[PDB]
């Protein structure tokens, strides 16, 4: 969680701000998920 | 757990069948299907939500005609449900053949539960990972939920699928026992709206029902969904802001 | 042999002759042609004794199993159709019996006449069954009343069999009549029934 | 025991004489010999009540199974072939019957004659079938035009069988008309029929 | 871990083969049913408390007609119950087909035990995880327990499921053979009360009886159960003070 | 480990069957039984003293009439007994069907074992962990024990169940082959008394016998049993003071 | 993940069958097959691309004819396709046996997904691991993807295979319900050429199509693909510069 | 891999059935069988050397007769070769029984693939560990390779077994369709030279071919082989000057 | 590689059946049998040597006639040979039943091999544990070796069992194709002596042969083994002096 917070603030810098918002958060989270998920929920198309 | 979940034959010292529960975790992957039973008819509302705009909306449905005054929904595998429910058609048919009396909704449920039950006992073949909602009206409305075991539970308001926990919470609060066909219909559109977590368009949902007077199955056209859906959207937006 | 049935608004009243006569023969001192399927359901047969009795055991056993299954009383239709089907699946062992399976349910009162080729068909008026049936119709159709009770119905079931008996040598006696007034299952039994025709002869 | 059928220009009309007698019991005279396959599909029988209703019930059930499973109303040709294949199944015991299956479907009006053994052949607009077949063809075809309607088709159906009845004595009196126009599936029953031909025979 | 409960074709060195005692643990987890035997009949009581107001307060059933003189009550999976209860009703009738004799409680019991043991013995299929109470009066009142093992145990009065131990203690003290139909009925309603650690209201229990002087099954009507319960609640309350 | 003991179609490296050796101990896990042969018949005594006042004194039973003149006791799992004795009884009447011959005691047990041989060889099915003792008079008295494996041993006096080891020792000094029927009957009981470690009450233990004058199965009701028991109870006292 | 993929009976904890998951990868390893349905018909195009000139001019066979107006094409395991398709032809002939009607694409699809479903239930037989796109014109054009799971899904333009993802993205922008017969089939060639990442020639694509206006299936010669291919190359080129 | 390969039933994360592809490794070890098509017939050349010289290696034999225009060569188990060829033989003669037509090259291949495949999907039985090439001229040259999977790939030249590697890499440069009967027979003989890495003797090799203008399988005697072998031996030696 | 060897439905990742490799080692834990082909017939010899004199070597057989012009020898389990030769006898004779023709050596070798392949498809049956050498004269002498794998190979001199290696090195030097009957016989005897490493005694060897000239099988008594065994034994002495 401490690394994700750090990713988000860094994301803000890339977006030319000092404001951290929800889209900065969502990418920051994904970066960490990339590592340790993906687990496919694409098998939900085979379930009614 | 650890080999006492890797065959269906097993038991656990918990006294669970973990294999059946995993079969029930299959029901919870698929989408919500919700039923209400009221004194003037029975209401069936299914998710028809498409993953894409290249997916055809016509069949991805849950709702199956079974009898003249019986429809049903399914949650679980698609594959399992159509084979299982084509069995419920046959069964309804057998009854009409040999007694010349259309199958009651209760008897039907006992028969198709026992069919799932040979597949739960047997080791050589898996159970289905499906629950049904079997809704019909025989003389007066009836609503049952079939478990993946084959357990049979009578209900008056029920859900299966992914959206289920919130729909359980919802019918605690909201549902009343003096409500009509029209009033309980809208409420089930607010409940489908809750579970999918948006204000419904009437082209990602499908309604079938059976009234006592009509004593028929009908399927609700897009033209005919809209007054319920518009009424719904008003109360659905309020729960997505509060 | 011959059996009669009529549908009243107060019940169903049917009659049998227990004796089955080839033409002089005495099959048995007394035998059963009236089978109690429920206190509201009856089976009155003309045909063989043995096939009728064979089918009846099955049916009595399935009426009570069907009741426990729906937790709801057997319908008249549901016993009727079962017998049509039972006959056609087990026809590998020959069947020569006509059945009249009738009684009382929520829909009303009705009789279904079953032949051993199959069939179950709706009757709300007149039905008669057997070799004495042709004569029996003569009597029943002239003296039928729609508003008829079970009380004048017994008198008729007697009259109808009584004529078949006096013009068929293959029609035995031991006339039992069953009445289902929707309150009980009464069997008059041979002794009284013989006294209904004592006042039609002399 | 003879049946007729004609395509009108807008419905299918079939008719069946009630009077079936086997021995000294009259099976039919007040009980049907036409069964409902689908809403506007029928099957008419010439032959025994027992054979006719037992085989029709399966076809009726599987007609429902067709409708529901595929969400498609079955045609006259669909019901027709199926019946043929089932008459193949069992033919060890009595299962020889002359069926006419017709009515309305979503590709027009059709009648199909199903042979006792299996097989199905089509009839443009006139059929018969039965032992009165020869007399019926004359009466129907002379008064058949491409422009006859359902009202005057029901009148005709009665005329073919009742002209035929005289030459026959496998048939007697009591007759049923069925009219299948897609606005009704009505079963005329003895009362009504005797009264319409009371003006067209006297 | 044990390795003696992978299949039912394994035995323990202990002799207490574990996989059928894990079919036993399945029963225990399930919810309660009590059989109470008197000299004027037998009384039989089972849960109907199940679910909240989503669920029916008329959920069918735990109190099965098997005959019109034999009842049965259950604990364990109502799925495994379903198929078994089906076989019970046909079997009982099968005695009737070939004898035209009422099957006695003892003879009925031995046949369901035999059915259970078909599934118990084969290793390519699991036992039913359900126990049965069979209550009747053939002409002497009788009560048995049939184990998920398809083993037979006779009791004066007995219970199964979560509340087994509470009732067990309850009848240990109080149960006598001199109880009348009224006395024994109210005593078993106290004992059911304790099992769910709560009062009894007439919709949480279904109660049936087989009488001596009629020898026919009849189910006590909802408002007809209300005066027994009314007197029972007094006592259940005294003991939940403790 | 050890075994090579999760399959019955696999022998241990000793060459033994762990699975059967394990199923032998389940007989022992269940209740005692005492069989005794004398020269004036054969008495079989079965333990029916089990559980508290919650159970009826009749607890089934444990001493089935197999034939007119042949009886058997059971020890071990009840479920397995129920089916074993079913086959036993049917085979006893089958001999009379094809020969019109009262089945020999000897042959009946040999075929009880032959059924059980099949369920030891074929891995598709469990062994029955149950042992019957087979007592009758073909025309001389004979006492056998049938085993789960299907091994077959003629005794002239024996115990099985809980008392198997204890009672073998009791009988080295005490038991002779010159005992009277009465003496034998009392001595089989002393030993039974030895097994539970307590005074016997005849109101919960069931004794049957086949004499040589009789050639019929008879059963000893508790009123009759009283003097036998009174001569046993002095000796059970003598034993439990040393 | 582990132990939930060693048979088709076992479910994993999320309610997913990991055996079944591996079966979608089975679809995705194999060659791309695209279907594009329009008002005037339904066109089914499948990759005929070969990794050698030592394979046949037409390698047999990528697009099967399976009835008068019903075709399917394959992706995934092409070994299983031979059996799957042997069956699909027979089922469509069969309905022509027993009602003497052209089978509808939907009911044909249901029946083949029952044949998968049959090998899914049994744990002795492994399931189909190939996906077919069954396309035909009945009352109106219809197009399905029948999955290894035994599920059908209807789409209005579709894909499966290697190219599966790329052609979902493409049609999301480019496909619309305003597309002519010609504009559609041509659009599938564009779809196919991106997929292989090469200009198309007639020997590396196989086309059939279904007309409404003929109501018959035809299989298009390599010669009569040549104009459409030419038209297609421009768009493919632009796409491969993007 | 592991665990996705010690059964037939298992799918791997790749989607492949490694079990079947390991029976293609059973083929792969021993020996060259070569097929080469041309426009004036098809020539099937096969290895026939087996062990040392005690072994008679002038028989046993890959080029089995199957019809009057159908021949197949084998690579892989000899054990599997006999039954599969025998089935093949059965299916050929079924076409003559029932259509009074010699079967077509395509259909025999099609069938015998389906037969191998049936056996793939069943578990507790394996697919055949042999591969054939199906050579024939119905009215047209065809050359197929039928796989131990039960898939069908038509080639215009291929090889299976040990020599597969050599003949592919050779046919990249050499193979063309401008070959005649003669040019193909010598060219496939060179192909085989490279595969065993030696000069050919007409003693250790065997050729059958199916010509369009005879419509016969003919089996070439070693005197007849020899002229063609002279042509080839000079080519093979120049190519083993690499 | 480990664990691809405990089923026979299972190929290993290296391509090879190691299961079969372990089935060819059972032959080699048997006793050698040598077959040698001459122009004047075919000679079959077998090691009847027995490890003691409490067994009688003469009766223990080794070498059985199969047909009136085919004989066969075994190596491996006695047990598996009994099923296999009973197969053989019935099959050889079945040819005579429906063709009236004495079975051809190739053809019997083939039919026994197809039997042995069938036990190698299914994992439900243990593959054979013997090999036969099939030597007769049909119209020409043939000398096959059948393999447990169910393969057949033509040989002109071969062995099976533990001596297989040594008889190969021996016949590699001294085998000729131009041998006479008397010379072949001698040579085979010499070779068996190398394998046992010791002299021959008439009483622990069996020799049977089928001549081309006569086409009747005849079996060599100890009496007539004598001339041959002096001449062979001198050579063994010399050869195993080195």
């Amino acid at each position: 969680i401490k690394a994700i917070c750090t990713e988000a603030g860094m994301f803000a810098i890339r977006e030319e701000r000092a404001k951290v918002t929800m889209l900065d958060f969502t990418k920051a989270i994904e970066k960490v998920l990339k590592k340790t998920t993906p687990i496919p929920d694409l098998k939900g198309v085979m379930f009614v | 757990q650890m080999g006492y979940d890797r065959a269906i034959t097993v038991f656990s010292p918990d006294g669970r069948l973990f294999q059946v529960e995993y079969a029930r975790e299959a029901v919870k992957r698929g989408a919500t299907a919700i039923g209400i039973k009221c004194k003037e008819g029975v209401i069936l509302i299914a998710d028809k939500r498409v993953g894409s705009k290249l997916l055809e909306a016509d069949t991805i449905e849950k709702i199956y005609k079974i009898d003249e005054h019986i429809c049903a929904a399914t949650s679980g595998l698609v594959a399992d449900a159509r084979v299982l429910i084509d069995r419920a058609r046959i069964e309804a048919q057998i009854n009409r053949l040999t007694y010349d009396e259309p199958i009651t909704v209760k008897e039907l449920a006992k028969k198709i539960c026992d069919f799932k039950q040979q597949y739960t006992q047997y080791g050589g073949v898996r159970p289905f990972g499906v629950s049904l909602l079997i809704a019909g009206v025989d003389e007066v409305p009836k609503l049952y939920e079939t478990d993946p075991s084959g357990a049979l539970l009578e209900y008056k308001a029920t859900a299966i699928g992914m959206g289920r926990n919130a729909v359980t919470e919802f019918f605690e609060k909201e549902y009343r026992d003096d409500l009509s066909f029209d009033d309980a219909m809208v409420l089930g559109l607010v409940a489908m709206g809750l579970s999918i977590e948006s204000e419904l368009v009437p082209e990602n949902i499908e309604v079938g029902y059976v009234k006592v007077d009509d004593r028929t199955f009908k399927e609700v056209s897009p033209e005919e969904l809209k007054p319920y859906v518009e009424r719904a959207n008003e109360r659905i937006r309020e729960l997505l802001k509060k | 042999t011959t059996t009669v049935g009529l549908v009243c608004k107060d019940g169903v009243v049917m009659a049998t002759e227990k004796r089955a006569t080839m033409g002089n023969f005495i099959a048995s001192k007394a035998a059963k042609k009236i089978y109690q399927i429920a206190d509201r359901m009856a089976m009155t047969t003309a045909g063989s004794v043995g096939d009728a009795q064979f089918l009846a055991r099955i049916i009595k056993i399935e009426a009570n199993l069907y009741e426990i299954r729906r937790e709801r009383k057997p319908t008249v239709r549901a016993i009727a159709t079962l017998t049509s089907n039972l006959l056609n699946s087990y026809r590998y062992f020959p069947y020569l019996v006509q059945l009249l399976i009738g009684g009382i349910d929520s829909e009303g009162k009705s009789i279904y006449s079953i032949d051993p080729i199959g069939g179950a068909i709706e009757e709300k008026d007149i039905v008669a069954t057997g070799s004495g049936s042709l004569t029996a119709y003569g009597v029943l159709e002239d003296r039928f009343t729609p508003e008829i009770g079970v009380d004048e119905a017994v008198e008729l079931a007697v009259r109808a069999i009584y004529s078949a008996m006096k013009r068929d040598s293959a029609s035995g006696d031991g006339i039992d009549v069953v009445k289902i007034t929707e309150d009980e299952f009464y069997q008059y039994s041979p002794e009284e029934v013989e006294q209904i025709l004592a006042k039609f002869r002399k």
